DNA sequence: GGGTTGGGGTTGGG
RNA sequence: AUACCCGCUUAAUUCAUUCAGAUCUGUAAUAGAACUGUCAUUCAACCCCAAAAAUCUAGUGCUGAUAUAACCUUCACCAAUUAGGUUCAAAUAAGUGGUAAUGCGGGACAAAAGACUAUCGACAUUUGAUACACUAUUUAUCAAUGGAUGUCUUAUUUU
């Protein structure tokens, strides 16, 4: 079957394309149109370049170019002016490689920007090509095909041709979108309970008034009659009237009260408040506890909506099982999460049209074209729905509630009633002015930053005894001409810092930033236990607390200052790039193109003007590669410069003149930087990188002074630290609190993990709370001290995993949103720790399928939600998989090819490509049956596929289970033939599967994969 | 533990009739010296739905099998005729009721769901030919009323229950009375027990109603092999004569219809209809008065071949004349009043009223199509 | 009299 | 739980009143009584890094298995634990946690073959052809097709 490669050759993928009729290299085009002749000598260089050059068309022209005897080729123009000659022939068409960064003038071309890509077009090499060539073929070749030139081992620079991004691009109503995200974050309150002062319920003390405030929907085309509009505008004056005669204070205290001790939680607020001498923590947090168990309930609050709905609305405005329906829904909308939304058909779909006995029709459809009076009163029906919700629901919730999520609950909703929340926000502030927060004038802020800066604004989480704020800059300030924020101000920077994050990484200090420089050092160091001779081992776990707001701006000012890292000046370019996606090469159902084969990215970059080593001048992009597949990439014209001083400005801004607002009060920080901003982590992580290596001394000649076998990593505030000398770990601790006592920080809880026992008498670490535990626990991920292996983190119960779940669906995209969903699941983080130099089968067993009990548990919800709709409504759909089983259809190829999919992508990940088919088949079909097992003993109990769907997945199961047996007997005979000869690799693969004796069952790995 | 269950469910039933017998004789009680109103209601519900009375009753099968899991509300027992008479708060009936048959044996009682759950399900028609078995057919019974003696005198063999009609004929005692008796070997004994009767004679004539006429003291087995023949013989003999069933059967749906379903006023006559013009698109236009209406589309001129004027004419035959006369108002085109309409783009000529004659021809020929509508079934059904 | 590029989508670490 | 039909659902005072302005009273300074205005920079959505990406009509080795097995069985649902069955699918379960539960009051026709012109080209069906729709529509006419519908049965209250 069809295998992914980890090397690939771009004649290859291209000649994959239906499109493209004509691929080969520029010399063999040259031979073919007879330009050039074998007995012919060339350069090297120049016959290595017309080697690499792949040229390519969408027909095959070898005609067209054929060499003609009517006239020999000598040159004479520059090849400037054949290039002018080619782009003025071009004439108006505007998507091509070579008009990048200029523009056509009658039968002139002008230059106005920069484009990396032309010293490849005006280089040597393309010159002796203009000279084999002629300017008559050349000005013809450079539109009719597509040029790429090879620059780097596996890299393509597109320089001529059609620009391959092209390549990658009667109306129906749309009903119009329930404004859910408006409820959140709302820290309003007014004397009166009930909606704004803003609100038309409120602005009216005639139909006149109501329909001046009312136009929006008054005047709305969906209307077939004046009379239907009279109608809805009387419908409205009685809403209104009904609406004032809401006791709001008797239903908050029916359904929603505060609790008993309010009164005594608003003394002590306020004692704390009025306090001179800083208040107990205790105090504090035991406070903040009681004030957050006040939250009021889904159900509770169903209620209220519904008490206040009924007595509001009259009932045959929707009709009387339309009005129950939309009662019932409430509930649902009400419990719904965060970052997800309900649409209007999910209504629609429910109620009936006929019901509605107000609806007129001007022409008699009803017995007519019934579908027809179905669609246009539907129109009138949703546009009723979204009317209500967003004119009653929403305001009351953003009126009356604060809404939020809390710190580790995920995506969970809650409520707080509004006294609750004013209470808080007085204590929080009163916690930050007295730490780092300080009330400002804007008097002695400068004019300039005043009117140069954009502020932000701040956001309080509730937490377990505490809170936690977060600062957003999203607002821009319309007056002063400001059109962008803060990140937008800075992104420039940010892109400084990201480049000064390649060099951060092992040069001064010990940094890391993603799963792959973890997986590899974990891969050198695990080596390097290997040829130890694998010894003890032993590990401390610590971080810092608040590291953002323990920053020394004077200390960070000198740092970026003296700095020669920074250079004084550079240039940003931007470029498209266009890269292998994880999908195998079909084998020659007609229409295949690029973007079934590749993922365009765009990309920006700073370069330096320094004759640097990676010659950035030349290419125009610096990108990593993990694996030998090809990639395109094709520059743009727009430029950008940034100067050190700018840098430093705006350093300087942010650290001193920091201002965000919260309840129209400003603040300004007192020390170390606002997190939020995009360079937020680059600049602690240098921070600390300058005072970790002054510190850190001993480490860097540890390991020959005594050969000791050590690692330590550092991501962000968090530390982890695993050697093979408890005195190497003590020092490290000890040096590491000498630098926190000199540098005026400290570590969270004073709580550390080690894996062994000392007195902390002897080094004054009297105050630190040491907890040993034989297995380290480091940013979410499970290590062993005895097998060093590494394994992810998963939750337990289904409450527990549908909180981090946001389910959002749409009928038009269902098998790709589906698809693509799962296959991210499974994707999120085995990919980057699948490493076969990592662990063993066993373990890659044992991770696999924990991954996949834990996405199994996290993907439930959405075949629940699936189940909802009924498909056979759906032609789209029954047409495909029938009318009777067609969910259960649906979701079995879903399955099908996604657990498909994603073995393909293990066995690619796991293995190279000299390993033998059969072992990459035997271990494809035993991940498979592994993914299958799980999945079918989760479902077996459900009662929703308790029928028909078991029966078939118990037949995929079975399948997958034989054709593994049938493949591990063939395999034996294969190798008996001596005709192979098996690497270590090979061996070992072979001596695991003789060991789990997979020829017979399954039983002997089951407990080796399962334990926990 | 269905064999324990099985074992347990057939000591209920014996408890169950075993009460019924006593009940109806009025032997034995408990009145009011320790309540016990708690097993007297157990054997009046138990009974109520015991196999026997269920037999019998027919309809609280239906009404359970209604429910799902066939578990039933308290609420429908406190309706019934002799139950309410315990007195003395329905959320209180349902409490006792619940403690009452918490020790229950053929009701599951639990978390005091509002429904009760007899403990063996459905199992109808193989207890009605093991009833059937067990029952005994009597047809020697003179109308003499000796009920209460019958059963004092009857205690000559286990017998499950006496089915003695009431009121079904004349006075109260004169049908011929269905018995049950306790089993199959049971029945036979009494058949051994040559005509099974009352002690002082058994074999002749007596008194009471149990006079013992023509002695047909069979069970219900023999009794419908002695039905099988006289009953099966009216039941076949022969076949209707098929040739004027359906001439008779014309009369009404054909030579009335006119005057008697559809009013003569209620057809209205199209004409110049422009060929190529689907017959869909004239009843849509018809359809746009709104009224109710038959279309004969009239490619047959002659109205009783494929006919070559098609589409050239229509009948519409609306089903109230004072609806063909709002139609009429309808089709009064009030731009300029004309009996005329639009279809297809083209305008077409109509008629408000036909001569009688020719009215009562296109009846004639639509009564010969409800003619033969009717001829289609019947022949259909001849042969069976 | 016009004018970055505004989104779509929401997982897992910090 | 058919949740089939109907009605209302503690239906009654306030649990509570930020910020700002404007009054009266008192005070060794505290406070108390009453009034008015009020989402926003008019829009709200935190960031870093990495992940995935068909214009998803296109797709399975469509599936021969491990009685050391797989299925099935409880008065809602889910989460689990035990007992019993069956050999390509049916029969009869016992506990333990969480959650839905509002609640009251009033109500509650059978079935295997018939007698059936009682009605119907104005009956009903799988379809199939056309139009009206389509983002999860509740259908009109011809074609074909043959029963369908409605009563009486055979049956009846410790219903």
């Amino acid at each position: 079957k069809q295998m992914l490669t980890r090397k690939e050759d771009l004649l290859t993928v291209l000649k994959q394309i239906s499109a493209l009729k004509y691929v080969s290299n520029l010399y063999e085009f040259l031979l073919a149109t007879e330009k050039i002749v074998q007995t012919s000598e060339l350069d090297t260089q120049f016959q290595e370049f017309l080697t690499t050059t792949i040229i390519a068309s969408e027909q095959n022209l070898v005609e067209n170019y054929k060499q003609k005897y009517n006239q020999p080729n000598f040159s004479q123009l520059t090849i400037k002016q054949v290039i002018d000659d080619s782009i003025i022939l071009l004439g108006n068409k505007q998507n091509y490689v070579q008009q990048i960064g200029t523009t056509t003038i009658g039968f002139y071309v002008e230059y106005e920007n920069i484009n990396l890509s032309r010293q490849t077009l005006y280089s040597s090499n393309f010159r002796n090509l203009l000279n084999i060539f002629g300017e008559e073929d050349f000005k013809y070749f450079l539109i009719d095909f597509l040029v790429f030139t090879k620059v780097e081992q596996n890299g393509y620079l597109q320089v001529a041709g059609v620009c391959l991004n092209q390549y990658f691009s009667e109306n129906q109503y749309i009903y119009p979108e329930i404004q859910r995200s408006q409820i959140f974050y709302c820290n309003h309150m007014g004397r009166e309970p009930g909606v704004f002062k803003s609100s038309f319920f409120n602005y009216s003390e005639p139909q006149t008034i109501i329909k001046k405030t009312l136009l929006k929907e008054y005047q709305s085309k969906n209307f077939s009659c004046q009379e239907e509009r009279d109608l809805f505008l009387e419908f409205t004056e009685k809403i209104v009237q009904n609406f004032h005669n809401i006791n709001f204070n008797y239903l908050l205290k029916k359904f929603c009260k505060l609790p008993e001790n309010y009164q005594s939680l608003k003394s002590q607020v306020k004692q704390i408040v009025q306090s001179e001498n800083k208040a107990n923590q205790q105090s504090c947090e035991n406070l903040f506890n009681s004030l957050y168990d006040t939250e009021i309930s889904y159900k509770q609050i169903t209620n209220f909506l519904r008490q206040i709905i009924q007595n509001c609305v009259p009932n045959q405005l929707l009709g009387k099982k339309n009005f129950k329906v939309f009662l019932e829904k409430l509930y649902e909308f009400v419990q719904m999460k965060r970052f997800e939304n309900q649409k209007v058909l999910d209504y629609i779909c429910f109620m009936d049209v006929f019901d509605v006995e107000w609806f007129v029709d001007l022409k008699n459809q009803k017995f007519t074209q019934k579908r027809k009076y179905i669609s246009d009163k539907r129109k009138i029906l949703g546009d009723l729905i979204v009317f209500i919700i967003n004119k009653i629901v929403i305001p009351v919730l953003r009126y009356n509630f604060y809404i939020t999520e809390k710190h580790k609950e995920g995506s969970q909703i809650f409520y707080y009633r509004k006294p609750i929340w004013k209470l808080v926000s007085k204590l929080t502030i009163v916690k930050l002015e007295e730490e780092n927060l300080e009330k400002v004038e804007e008097k002695l802020i400068p004019e300039d930053s005043f009117q140069k800066y954009p502020q932000g604004k701040l956001r309080i989480i509730p937490k377990k005894g505490s809170f936690r704020p977060i600062m957003t800059f999203l607002r821009k300030d319309k007056q002063k001409n400001i059109k962008l924020n803060l990140n937008q101000i800075l992104m420039d920077s940010q892109l400084v810092f990201r480049n000064l994050k390649d060099m951060l990484g092992q040069k001064i200090g010990y940094s890391v930033f993603d799963n792959k420089q973890i997986s590899e050092k974990f891969a050198q160091f695990i080596e390097k236990w290997k040829n130890k001779g694998r010894p003890q081992l032993y590990y401390v776990t610590l971080d810092i607390k608040k590291c953002y707001d323990s920053i020394d701006q004077m200390k960070l000012l000198n740092f970026f200052n003296q700095s020669d890292l920074i250079q004084d000046t550079y240039f940003i370019n931007k470029y498209l790039l266009f890269q292998r996606n994880k999908r195998p090469l079909l084998q020659i159902m007609d229409n295949i193109n690029f973007p079934y084969y590749f993922n365009l990215k765009e990309r920006q970059i700073a370069y330096s003007l320094y004759d640097d080593d990676d010659q950035i001048l030349q290419k125009g992009f610096k990108e990593i590669q993990s694996d030998d597949r090809p990639f395109i990439v094709i520059n743009q014209d727009k430029p950008r410069c940034i100067t050190k001083d700018i840098i430093h400005n705006h350093l300087k801004h942010i650290s001193q003149y920091n201002v965000i607002s919260f309840n129209k009060v400003k603040f300004r920080q007192k020390r170390g930087i606002p997190q939020g901003l995009n360079i937020s982590g680059v600049l602690c992580s240098f921070y600390f990188g300058k005072l970790e290596e002054e510190y850190t001394q001993f480490l860097k000649n540890a390991e020959q002074v005594n050969g000791s076998i050590n690692l330590l990593m550092r991501l962000t505030d968090d530390y982890l630290f695993i050697s093979d000398s408890q005195q190497n770990a003590l020092n490290l601790i000890v040096q590491l609190q000498n630098c926190a006592n000199n540098n005026g920080f400290m570590f969270n809880d004073q709580k550390i993990t080690t894996n062994f026992q000392f007195p902390q008498e002897d080094y004054n670490l009297e105050h630190f709370k040491i907890s040993v535990q034989n297995e380290c626990q480091w940013i979410g991920k499970s290590i062993d001290m005895n097998t060093l292996e590494i394994k992810s983190i998963q939750k337990q119960t289904q409450q527990e995993i549908n909180q981090t779940i946001n389910v959002a669906i749409s009928i038009k995209n269902l098998k790709s949103q589906l698809k693509n969903k799962l296959r991210s699941l499974f994707l999120n983080q085995l990919i980057d720790y699948f490493n076969p130099n990592i662990n063993s089968f066993e373990g890659l067993c044992r991770q696999l399928y924990h991954h996949s009990k834990a996405t199994v548990m996290k993907f439930y919800p959405f075949m629940t939600k699936l189940f909802q709709i009924d498909l056979k409504k759906s032609k789209q759909y029954s047409v495909q998989y029938g009318k009777e089983n067609t969910n259960e259809n649906f979701l079995k190829d879903i399955l099908y090819y996604t657990v498909e999919d994603v073995c393909k992508i293990l066995c690619y990940l796991q293995f190279e490509d000299e390993i033998n088919s059969n072992i990459k088949e035997i271990f494809k079909n035993l991940y498979s049956w592994i993914m299958w097992d799980i999945i079918v003993s989760y479902l077996k109990k459900k009662k929703q596929f308790k029928g028909y769907l078991n029966k078939l997945l118990q037949k995929i199961r079975k399948s997958r289970f034989f054709y593994l047996k049938e493949g591990c007997k063939s395999l034996q005979l294969i190798l008996s033939q001596q005709k192979y000869q098996l690497n270590k690799k090979e061996l070992e693969a072979i001596e695991f599967i003789d060991l789990n004796n997979l020829i017979q069952d399954i039983k002997t790995l089951i407990p080796k994969i399962s334990a926990k | 533990q269905f064999q324990d269950c099985m074992a347990h469910i057939t000591e209920l039933n014996f408890k169950r009739n075993y009460q019924n017998l006593t009940e109806q004789s009025s032997s034995n009680n408990v009145v009011a010296e320790e309540l016990d109103i708690k097993e007297s209601l157990k054997l009046q519900m138990e009974y109520y739905f015991c196999d026997t009375n269920l037999t019998h009753d027919s309809y609280l099968r239906g009404i359970i099998s209604k429910s799902p899991k066939n578990c039933v509300d308290i609420k429908v027992f406190l309706k019934f005729n002799k139950i309410q008479q315990i007195l003395k708060s329905k959320k209180d009936l349902i409490h006792l009721i619940r403690d009452s048959l918490k020790e229950s044996k053929i009701l599951k009682v639990k978390m005091d769901s509002l429904k009760v759950k007899r403990r063996f399900p459905f199992n109808l028609e193989q207890a009605l030919k093991n009833s059937k078995q067990r029952t005994l057919y009597i047809d020697f019974l003179p109308p003499k009323c000796s009920k209460q003696t019958l059963v004092s005198i009857f205690g000559n063999f286990r017998i499950i229950n006496i089915n003695l009609p009431l009121q079904k004929n004349s006075q109260l005692c004169q049908g011929f009375a269905f018995i049950e008796f306790f089993s199959e070997e049971e029945a036979n004994q009494a058949l051994i027990t040559k005509n099974s009767s009352i002690p002082k004679e058994l074999i002749l004539l007596t008194e009471k109603k149990i006079g013992q006429g023509s002695i047909r003291i069979i069970t219900y087995k023999k009794w419908q092999e002695e039905k099988q023949s006289f009953k099966e013989l009216s039941k076949n003999q022969n076949e209707q004569k098929n040739k004027n069933m359906n001439q008779s059967r014309k009369a009404s749906d054909e030579f009335v219809s006119i005057d008697v379903e559809i009013k003569q006023n209620c057809l209205i006559k199209i004409i110049n209809i422009p060929q190529g013009t689907l017959k869909a698109e004239v009843v849509l236009a018809v359809r746009h008065l709104g009224y109710e209406f038959y279309c004969d589309y009239i490619d047959e001129n002659s109205n009783q071949l494929n006919d070559l004027l098609k589409e050239g004419q229509a009948m519409i035959r609306f089903q109230n004349s004072d609806e063909q006369r709002l139609a009429i108002q309808k089709l009064l085109n009030h731009n300029n009043n004309k009996l005329q309409i639009e279809i297809r783009g083209q305008i077409c000529d109509v008629i408000s009223t036909i001569p009688e004659d020719e009215e009562k021809n296109y009846w004639n020929y639509i009564k010969f199509k409800k003619n033969e509508f009717r001829k289609f079934f019947f022949m259909k059904k001849q042969q069976k």
